[PDB]
């Protein structure tokens, strides 16, 4: 029973510009087992209708998933990704950085 | 797609 | 080269139902089919537009082959849960990756047939398509069982035949998109971590295929020992993003250069920071 | 390979003012500088964003050379009109194209210095960069003068030195965009021209560099005898569009395939119509 | 004194969709002399603020220019390019075709 | 850029 904690990347599909509709992405990868909880947060609350990709794995067998929603970046709204996995004692919250 | 043949054991 | 790949995951859920079975199909870095056992109607489905043209004969045959493989994994999970003397309640994962790679001539380069149990290597078909590699004692029995039964020839016939023929066909159907390249949109960003040092981050954006080379060439043509490289990530529009970062002394930004290698780029990019 | 090119147009306007003098600079298929005599302040101006980095000493030297060349064409227009016994009232055009091409190594491949008078070849420097080719009797007089004066050595020294040196530098300044390729986004459109035939149009859109090959090839015809091919045209965002059309009998559209060759595509596109 | 009549292409920057802002392009090429008159017409009258590229010429010495303006395609509005050259007896009006 | 030297004639 290998246990791999998930890498978490929160980023936008296109360069973020205020008032232009875009996609907020949370990419979780390199984790085992497949069971994972991923949520997208706007100002601390939960964005509805967040799609996710079909489960797949890397060459090393570690799974990867892409979670995405449409959002409009602005100066005052704060976006984060909250992930819980068997490896994490508590859910990990990763804020979105537009330079990362 | 391709289905498996022999079982693992 | 081009690749046709299937990533198959079977995960048992004791007390909640039969094992979850998921199969995803990829041509190169583009996904064209999906099968999930828990779907409202479980069948192979197109996830690329060029796949919408296939007639009813194609989808039913794929679904049938998927349903047979689902039952195969239901048995193999149980057998694997029994050989290891694992508790019946425990959830366990069986993973299978299989496919083929075709070359310039569009003829088979390598065939893949590999299995992992609980996230670790179990059994893998060698590049010869005749022999198996066993990770542990359990796989050595599977290796001996599959050797006597002749499973390698059963898989070789698919990898060398149906796999390549359908790989070539998929390239024909989605040629206008699969054969496109998207050159990376690359730039260097300057973030002053301190007053002693600055972080230079080299970006590669909106590129397809996913394979790319990002390297920091400090001073001369010497790459870097300490560089942060994030995993290549999907943008969600069919293109990928990657970045590489180094921490450098303030005022020394102009010594560092970022290099980008891609299928879209006949010549590699060379990028430098100027404040 | 990469190219640096300057396109110079001098048009006399007798009775309306001094000759209009226009010089436009291109690196590959991207325009980076302009000089136009009719601007409120005529000076070299950047027409690419990566050129806004250049200090005044670059712009002042470029503008002076442009103003110097303007007097050259003002004299040369007068010299030509008098030799040809043309009416003084008549407007006449002198065109000059000069630049350099560099190879894989980014060393000079070919140097260009060519002139056209009234839209016809006049005199051109040969590939040796030492001798001239004269189009008419007048150019043979220009050639004997330029041979004795040693003008070929004056131009070759630039083409072999400053031209290549500045081409590599321009490639450094605009590297992240100039070295990119955008593979064409290609599709086939089906329009039923009559009740007997249909016109098939193969589009290639948003591609850079400008060079592309579009062919409709029936049954393997290398190309097509009756095919409408439009000139490659600028989209205005730095990318180009082209299309090729054929008129084919109804019901035989699927025999025809469109092939696309571009710098972005390692393998050619093969396009077919699917309704 | 060569005189070459201009090729004229009227097209959009991106695929035309009703109500979606786009760029109307008139590309004139292969013409000599350089003196040319190019106008963009919406419903037969003249659109103001039509930009054009800096004058340049192809490899045969024939000049080319691109004239562009921002427009929103709609079915009822008709867009054209008006070109006048010494070679043309009268101004040439080329209608915009969305399949060309 | 390079300016012309000798005139055409």
């Amino acid at each position: 029973m290998i246990q791999r904690t998930p890498k978490i990347q929160v980023y936008s599909r296109h360069p973020a510009e205020n008032g232009k509709s875009n996609f907020l992405n949370c990419y979780v990868s390199g984790f085992h087992p497949s069971d994972i909880e991923v949520d997208l947060l706007k100002n601390g609350e939960r964005i509805e209708k967040v799609e996710h990709s079909d489960l797949s794995f890397s060459k090393d067998w570690s799974f990867y998933l892409l979670y995405y929603t449409e959002f409009t970046p602005t100066e005052k709204d704060e976006y984060a990704c909250r992930v819980n996995h068997v490896t994490l004692s508590q859910p990990k919250i990763v804020k979105w950085d537009r330079d990362m | 797609y391709q289905s498996g043949l022999s079982i693992v054991m | 080269p081009h690749s046709l790949r299937y990533f198959v995951t079977a995960v048992s859920r004791p007390g909640l139902g039969e094992p979850r079975f998921i199969a995803v199909g990829y041509v190169d870095d583009t996904q064209f089919v999906r099968f999930d056992s828990d779907a409202d109607n479980p069948r192979f489905e197109p996830r690329a537009p060029w796949m919408e043209q296939e007639g009813p004969e194609y989808w039913e045959e794929q679904t049938q082959r998927a349903k047979s493989d689902e039952q195969w994994f239901r048995v193999s999970l149980r057998t694997a849960q029994r050989y290891y003397n694992q508790s019946k309640g425990g959830s366990h994962t069986f993973q299978r990756m299989f496919g083929c790679d075709v070359g310039s001539d569009w003829r088979l380069l390598r065939g893949y047939h590999q299995f992992a149990y609980d996230g670790r290597d179990y059994i893998a078909l060698n590049e010869d398509l005749k022999t198996w590699t066993a990770a542990d004692t359990a796989a050595l029995i599977t290796r001996r069982k599959w050797e006597q039964a002749g499973d390698a020839e059963y898989y070789r016939a698919y990898l060398e035949g149906e796999c390549v023929e359908w790989l070539r066909r998929y390239l024909e159907l989605g040629n206008e998109t699969l054969l496109r390249t998207d050159s990376p949109k690359a730039h260097v960003t300057y973030h002053p971590r301190s007053q002693v040092d600055v972080t230079l981050r080299c970006w590669a954006l909106g590129f397809y295929p996913a394979d790319i080379t990002l390297t920091w060439q400090l001073n001369g043509e010497d790459l870097t020992q300490d560089m942060e490289l994030v995993e290549t990530r999907p943008a969600g529009d069919g293109t990928f993003q990657k970045w590489a970062a180094v921490v450098v002394p303030l005022g020394k930004e102009q010594n560092y250069t970022c290099h980008v290698h891609h299928k879209g780029l006949p010549e590699p990019l060379t990028l430098r920071w100027k404040p």
